[PDB]
């Protein structure tokens, strides 16, 4: 993600406002990280309790994609 | 009033296609130079920017007067008519004068028939950088000037006392160098033309090593030494110390690429670019003593027991040698 | 509107010492600056225009130093006939007047 | 450009020594072989032009090249061959060094 | 007088102007000369998107190598060697978009900031993993301390960095 | 290189994980740098549907 804001950058002025393609690039890259992050606390809580791990493993699965959809339309129908 | 009967007197049955005393000795030239900036050096292009007042003054007795007057102050509408030197930069890439809002030029003739003759002149001047010790890299290259078509025994140019005035130099657009003095020269140049009279102006230039410390020393050490890191992970087949020498390895490698593209395709070495290689052998010998250390395991415990702690202390005691030797080998040059 | 404040309001000295009269300006008035001398019952006269630029006719022992907002005016070998209102003005903007200083023979 | 072979005469002042300053040339990548001088006349449609030609060859220096991009990909032609000295229990570690040569 | 709609400007922003006349000494004379300054204020937005917002998160990403549990090494080590490369390549960018002044930059200091964070932490997990298996509690101690260190200390840092570029 | 992982044993999840997201980065950069050689068309090119049909092969 951070590669691709990189080469998008190269090609445009220095604007000080936020650009609508940097807020989907900003948002994209915070879906990301809140990834990496659920891992983590996964990892953090595995060897004490799998049960909530696992619990926690679904309830992403279940949830990430239904947020970023959310999210999506949202972008969507707020520019166009 | 009167001063357009002088004007019209000086011009009549005058040619400007013939040098004062033609057929006679050869014009001499004094010539004064005021630096207003030197500007950006790049060795890309191994050229420098700088814009100067050039003046210059010789006498003409054919522009001799006998009036109150003693000396007409004129813009450059007059500059056309008369007879001016020919004067080019030899090593000039490009150049060009100001012309806004007016022709930025100015002619003062005196009573005695002296005159004086002021341009604005910005010129990109070629010199060629010989980039070794670079980035402790020092340079002194010139500005040079002659007469495109008259010979030695027609136009003689002479630097005056003073001849070379600079400003402030605190405003100057110098980045990586620092101005330290300069000096003039003459000489004569045999060309298929004839003999010339060359003018040169040394400008004395030292690169000053702040932006590219920061921007290439720091971060190669910096990557050793995280390379070094590696020495204290635990000891076995975990990734932790082959994927570590891998990325150091490309990292090691992009910085050296980008490092390079800093300066021109130059064929010798730098001084720059042994250090990014001494430091892309260090963290290559790191990466082998790994997998020869892992290797062993297999064979010997004890062996790869004490060659941890030997590259551990060998590692850094040799890159603060090569430190050492590298810095005290340039900057005493 | 840019206030020019003159200090000191009134001070009384001797002949032939170095007197110097400062004015501050409210704002930033780059040279604009100018001080004038009024004899009782006379109307103002131009000594220092711009900063630093004595007027024709003005003795060579009034000097004028000036800054972007403090500026001062000094009187070298002082006189007798100098017993005079000082006004500094600004130009800068539409012009505007201190209060003056009155100098008194002691 | 307008004057015909009939109308004008081109030719090299010395023949040999019309040409110089190309010993002095330092090119930062290329290194000046030699020079040629040569005299012809070439036809048009609208008549024979005389034409010299000044041409030079050359020649590319290799180190410059070498050490910016030849060494680096042996020494990852090397760093993939250290794979072969770890243990095929060591999966990861194999495949990411595989991997990393092939993205490097 | 400067025309309203006629700004060109969009990483600066155009607060006044200001004249003044004055004299000049030549070795052909004594000229007059004109002067304007135009007072110029460089907008944030942009570095701060650009510059600011990467090394934050990556400080926060080599900060949560911290939660990851001791057994977890290639992990780890991954975070930390991401974290630095992610570091230098910020660093050669933001001095890419500069002139090259031979003097250190605001920009320049706290870039360093996060870089000296980045490699404090990634030193703290080889201390983690040298004293691992031979004084888990040791371990166990320095890691839960680094924990809250870390985090406090680089908020520290940028409250104070950021009162003492603005404030001014 | 990506049809590849499927030689690979079951029991190695970190280097069939390690091919398929490193394929995957490699498919996003052919596809960054392809079109930077073509002007800003708005439609798709046959190079762009190979990519397209690449990378899809790749997260298939
Ligand atoms: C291949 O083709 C190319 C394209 O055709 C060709 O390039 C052209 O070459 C010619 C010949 O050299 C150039 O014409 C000359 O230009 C000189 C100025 O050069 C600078 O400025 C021009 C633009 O010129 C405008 O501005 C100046 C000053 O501002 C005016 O003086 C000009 O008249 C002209 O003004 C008009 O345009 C303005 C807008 O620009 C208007 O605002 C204005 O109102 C006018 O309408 C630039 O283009 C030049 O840049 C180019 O050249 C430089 C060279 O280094 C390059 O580096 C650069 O990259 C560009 O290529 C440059 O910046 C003129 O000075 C010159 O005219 C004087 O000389 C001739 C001959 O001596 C006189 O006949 C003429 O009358 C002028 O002399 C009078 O004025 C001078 C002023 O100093 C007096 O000293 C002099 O005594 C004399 O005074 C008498 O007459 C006055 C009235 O003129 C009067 O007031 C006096 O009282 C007195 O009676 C000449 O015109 C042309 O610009 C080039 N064009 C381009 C595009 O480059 C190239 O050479 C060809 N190659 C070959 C191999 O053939
Ligand atoms: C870079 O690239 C250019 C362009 O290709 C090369 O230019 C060629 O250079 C060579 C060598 O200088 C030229 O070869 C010469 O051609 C001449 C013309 O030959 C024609 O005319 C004669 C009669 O006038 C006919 O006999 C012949 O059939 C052709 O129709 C020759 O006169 C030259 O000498 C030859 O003849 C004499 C007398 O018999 C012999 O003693 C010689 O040994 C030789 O046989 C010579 O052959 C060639 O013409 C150039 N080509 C062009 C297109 O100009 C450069 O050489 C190349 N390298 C460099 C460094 O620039
Ligand atoms: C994206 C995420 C990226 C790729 C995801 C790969 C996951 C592997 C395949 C799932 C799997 O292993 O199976 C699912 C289910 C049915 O089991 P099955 O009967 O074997 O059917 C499957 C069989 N036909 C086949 O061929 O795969 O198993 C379960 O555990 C059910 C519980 C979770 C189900 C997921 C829904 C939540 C999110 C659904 C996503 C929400 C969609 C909304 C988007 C708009
Ligand atoms: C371009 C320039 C780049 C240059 C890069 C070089 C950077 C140099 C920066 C290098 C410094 C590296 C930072 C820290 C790394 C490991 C520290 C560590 O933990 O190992 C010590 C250990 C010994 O004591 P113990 O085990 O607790 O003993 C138990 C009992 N006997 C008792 O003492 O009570 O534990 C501590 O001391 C804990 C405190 C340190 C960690 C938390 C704060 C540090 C980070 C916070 C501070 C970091 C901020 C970074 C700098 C501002
Ligand atoms: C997980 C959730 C998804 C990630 C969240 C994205 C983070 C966005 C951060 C951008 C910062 C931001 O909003 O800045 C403002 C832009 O306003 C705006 O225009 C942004 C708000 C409205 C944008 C339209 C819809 C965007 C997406 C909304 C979905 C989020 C909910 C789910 C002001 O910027 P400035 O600097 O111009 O201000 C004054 C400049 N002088
Ligand atoms: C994905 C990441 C989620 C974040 C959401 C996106 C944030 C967008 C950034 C806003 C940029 C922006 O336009 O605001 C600047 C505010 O300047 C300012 O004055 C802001 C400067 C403050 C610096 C950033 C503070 C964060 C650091 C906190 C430390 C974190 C520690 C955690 C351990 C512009 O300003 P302008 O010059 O255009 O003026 C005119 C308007 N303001
Ligand atoms: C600039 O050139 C002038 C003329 O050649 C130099 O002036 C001479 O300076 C030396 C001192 O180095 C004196 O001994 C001569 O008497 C001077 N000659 C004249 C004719 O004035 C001047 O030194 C040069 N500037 C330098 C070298 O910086
Ligand atoms: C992804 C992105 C889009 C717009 C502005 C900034 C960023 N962005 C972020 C949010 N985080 C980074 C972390 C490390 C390196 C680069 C970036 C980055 O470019």
């Amino acid at each position: 993600m951070t590669t691709i804001n990189t080469h998008l950058r190269e090609t445009l002025p220095k604007i000080p406002y936020v650009k609508a393609i940097d807020m989907y690039l900003m948002g994209c890259f915070v879906f990301v990280f809140m990834a990496l992050l659920e891992y983590a606390l996964v990892n953090y809580i595995f060897f004490s309790q799998p049960a909530r791990a696992a619990a926690i493993d679904r309830w992403s699965r279940i949830f990430f994609p239904v947020v970023f959809s959310f999210f999506n339309i949202v972008y969507w129908l707020y520019y166009v | 009033g009167d001063v357009t009967v002088i004007l019209n007197n000086l011009l009549e049955g005058y040619d400007n296609k013939l040098r004062p005393d033609i057929g006679v000795k050869p014009t001499l030239i004094h010539t004064d130079m005021y630096v207003n900036s030197i500007g950006p050096v790049n060795a890309i292009n191994m050229e420098y920017t700088i814009d100067i007042f050039f003046a210059q003054t010789w006498y003409d007795r054919r522009l001799k007067f006998n009036s109150t007057i003693k000396v007409l102050r004129l813009n450059s509408n007059m500059v056309g008519k008369i007879w001016i030197p020919d004067t080019f930069f030899r090593n000039s890439k490009k150049a060009d004068a100001h012309w806004i809002t007016t022709p930025n030029r100015m002619l003062r003739i005196w009573n005695d028939g002296r005159v004086l003759y002021t341009l604005r002149l910005t010129i990109d001047a070629e010199c060629q950088l010989q980039l070794h010790n670079f980035p402790m890299d020092e340079h002194s290259c010139p500005l040079e000037f002659s007469s495109y078509g008259y010979p030695r025994e027609e136009i003689v140019y002479q630097w005056k006392r003073s001849s070379v005035e600079v400003g402030d130099t605190r405003s100057w657009r110098l980045y990586q160098f620092s101005f330290v003095g300069l000096r003039n020269t003459t000489e004569v140049v045999k060309t298929t033309s004839g003999d010339y009279v060359v003018m040169s102006v040394y400008f004395d230039l030292s690169r000053r090593m702040g932006y590219f410390t920061i921007q290439t020393y720091i971060p190669c050490t910096l990557i050793v030494v995280l390379s070094w890191v590696s020495f204290w992970i635990n000891k076995d087949a975990v990734p932790a110390r082959t994927s570590l020498g891998i990325t150091t390895v490309l990292t090691m490698t992009t910085l050296s690429t980008i490092a390079r593209k800093s300066l021109p395709k130059v064929s010798y070495v730098t001084a720059m670019d042994l250090f990014v290689s001494v430091c892309f052998i260090f963290v290559f010998s790191a990466l082998v003593e790994y997998g020869t250390l892992h290797y062993f395991v297999s064979s010997q415990p004890a062996r790869a027991a004490k060659m941890d702690s030997y590259a551990r202390i060998f590692f850094p005691t040799a890159f603060c040698l090569f430190n050492l030797v590298y810095w005290v080998s340039y900057l005493y040059l | 509107n840019i206030v020019m404040t003159q200090s000191p309001k009134s001070m009384s000295m001797s002949v032939g010492e170095r007197v110097t009269l400062s004015c501050k300006a409210s704002e930033y008035v780059g040279t604009y600056v100018s001080w004038y001398q009024q004899k009782p019952e006379q109307s103002p006269k131009l000594l220092i225009y711009g900063a630093s630029n004595r007027y024709t006719g003005v003795p060579d022992r009034f000097t004028g130093s000036g800054s972007a907002t403090d500026f001062t005016l000094t009187i070298g070998s002082v006189q007798a006939e100098d017993l005079a209102d000082y006004h500094c003005g600004q130009s800068y903007s539409y012009p505007t007047f201190g209060a003056g200083t009155k100098l008194e023979l002691k | 450009y307008g004057y015909t072979t009939d109308d004008i005469e081109f030719y090299w002042r010395g023949d040999d020594n019309a040409v110089t300053g190309v010993t002095k040339i330092e090119l930062p990548q290329f290194s000046i072989v030699d020079y040629k001088l040569i005299t012809k006349k070439v036809v048009f449609s609208t008549g024979s032009y005389p034409r010299l030609s000044l041409s030079f060859k050359l020649k590319r220096n290799i180190g410059y090249f070498i050490l910016q991009t030849y060494m680096p990909s042996i020494l990852i032609t090397i760093l993939s061959w250290v794979s072969f000295w770890i243990n095929y229990d060591a999966s990861a570690a194999r495949v990411a060094l595989g991997i990393t040569t092939v993205l490097t | 007088v400067v025309a309203e709609d006629g700004s060109r400007l969009n990483q600066y922003d155009l607060l006044g102007q200001t004249v003044d006349s004055g004299i000049v000494q030549s070795s052909t004379g004594e000229y007059v000369v004109m002067t304007t300054h135009f007072h110029l204020k460089r907008k944030i937005g942009y570095f701060v998107i650009q510059t600011y917002l990467p090394c934050i998160m990556t400080v926060i990403l080599s900060q949560v190598s911290f939660w990851l549990n001791r057994e977890s090494v290639p992990a780890r080590t991954v975070f930390g060697v991401t974290t630095v490369l992610t570091m230098t390549t910020l660093s050669i960018s933001a001095r890419n978009s500069l002139p090259k002044v031979a003097y250190a930059t605001a920009m320049d200091w706290f870039i360093a900031v996060c870089y000296a964070f980045v490699f404090s932490a990634l030193i703290e997990f080889a201390t983690v993993n040298y004293f691992t298996k031979s004084q888990p509690a040791r371990a166990a101690k320095i890691d839960r301390l680094s924990r809250i260190a870390f985090p406090l200390l680089f908020g520290i840092f940028n409250l104070v960095y950021w009162a003492t570029y603005l404030n001014r």
